[PDB]
């Protein structure tokens, strides 16, 4: 069966260039155009261009000419897209697609995340957030890590109810993530509630107990 | 270039109902139009092509239609796994273009946000920084706005906002706002209040604290 297999997550300097791969397996690789699609949050889906691996003939969205370069390797059943002079704009998930025959896209790849930033790996600081001094709401702030992700639980993940972990946001080059847990005002301070934060990238694993002020 | 316009970026539906996603082409694309579905953190999937034709591996709830430049994606007996963003694409002329995308959500009764204000941890203050955290939880509909007032004086400077996707279990929304600043200008002032303007309230809901206690 037809399967498109993309390369892995990229993190690059601004000004650098990246090269994404897609291995097409299960069909006659050379007969079919391969499509490149950009998915930016807030920017929807954007068609980058296509390449016909047989002769390596290319069709670029006039948008991306000079930013994107398609190459095909027909011995490896692989298609590459190089993005040059990387910027913040190029941070996105990139898909390759194969059309069913020649137009609308039947088969997609899993995508490639490409993040472009001046940032270097930074372990987060973890701050316990306890109420100002019936039902009770506590929090955990994870400030200034990189790269994504971090993973956060409450009491080793054994408090799953009333929990809100919010998507991280970028501030001053780095990620900031918050979580809130809710319990019955009866159940806390009485029982220990801890927030557990892990950052495999820095090998950070930290536990912070929420204590009364 | 051909502009695919999806008027509705959000659509409020519920299970066992029909929902119609609308797309218009800025020129004649004929019937060369396709529809894709995408769910958070997953590759797109082909639903419809040549505007009315269902691709294999797609539920009977999805159907395409066209009249002139007007293209409709229709979902009947709408289900939870149908909640996703829907894109239309024209393949009529190059470059291929996509609509803006439409996100399905499940409608429910409104709720005022549950709002909590957290002063900077002693940990954070001891490291040299200040962050004031305002949580607005389990509200509806998703649209909401947050103001920060320092001693009554509004501050838009240095606020970090984050939103959860619609809650899959209770179908509400929640967001977090972190007012960040330098410990100096923090220990300079006294009252810290965050106000929330949302649909369910006449008077903005406002949570505050004064520094020392
Ligand atoms: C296309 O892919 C093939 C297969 O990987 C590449 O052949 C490799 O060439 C490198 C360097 O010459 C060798 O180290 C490997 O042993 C080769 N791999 C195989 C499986 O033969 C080839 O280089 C690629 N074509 C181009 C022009 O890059």
């Amino acid at each position: 069966q037809v399967q498109l297999q993309q390369s892995g997550t990229e993190l690059k300097k601004p000004g650098a260039s990246v090269k994404i791969s897609c291995k097409a397996t299960g069909y006659t690789f050379s007969s079919y155009w391969i499509e490149w699609i950009k998915q930016r949050p807030g920017h929807g889906l954007e068609w980058i261009g296509e390449i016909l691996p047989e002769i390596g003939m290319t069709n670029y969205n006039e948008n991306f000419k000079g930013k994107a370069t398609f190459t095909a390797n027909t011995s490896s059943n692989t298609v590459y897209m190089q993005l040059s002079s990387l910027t913040s704009e190029d941070s996105a998930v990139y898909y390759c697609a194969r059309p069913y025959d020649y137009s609308w896209f039947a088969y997609w790849g899993q995508g490639t995340l490409v993040t472009v930033s001046a940032a270097k790996t930074t372990a987060p600081s973890v701050y316990p957030l306890a109420p100002v001094c019936s039902s009770v709401t506590l929090g955990c702030l994870v400030k200034g890590y990189f790269p994504e992700p971090v993973t956060l639980t409450w009491n080793s993940g054994s408090l799953s109810s009333g929990v809100h972990t919010f998507p991280a946001v970028l501030q001053s080059d780095l990620y900031t993530l918050s979580s809130s847990v809710t319990v019955t005002s009866s159940t806390w301070p009485s029982q220990s509630i801890t927030c557990n934060v892990a950052h495999p990238a820095s090998s950070t694993k930290v536990d912070k107990k929420i204590e009364p002020r | 270039d051909i502009v695919m316009t999806q008027s509705q970026k959000f659509m409020s539906t519920s299970v066992g109902d029909r929902v119609s996603v609308t797309c218009k082409a800025s020129q004649n694309v004929d019937t060369n139009v396709a529809w894709y579905q995408e769910k958070p953190g997953q590759s797109p999937k082909t639903l419809i092509y040549s505007a009315s034709n269902r691709y294999s591996g797609v539920p009977d709830r999805f159907t395409g239609s066209a009249s002139g430049t007007d293209f409709t994606l229709t979902i009947t007996n709408v289900q939870s796994e149908d909640l996703a963003e829907y894109f239309c694409q024209q393949y009529n002329s190059y470059p291929y273009t996509f609509g803006g995308g439409t996100k399905l959500e499940i409608k429910r009764a409104d709720a005022a946000p549950t709002v909590s204000i957290f002063p900077p941890s002693s940990e954070q203050l001891t490291s040299g920084g200040a962050s004031v955290v305002c949580f607005l939880n389990n509200f509806y509909p998703k649209d909401i706005n947050v103001k920060w007032k320092i001693d009554g004086s509004e501050r838009q400077n240095g606020v970090l906002n984050s939103w959860t996707d619609q809650d899959s279990k209770d179908s509400t929304y929640s967001m977090s706002s972190t007012l960040t600043l330098t410990k100096d200008e923090y220990e300079r002032h006294n009252s810290y209040t965050c106000e929330a303007t949302h649909k369910t309230s006449t008077s903005p809901i406002v949570k505050s604290f004064n520094r020392n206690e």
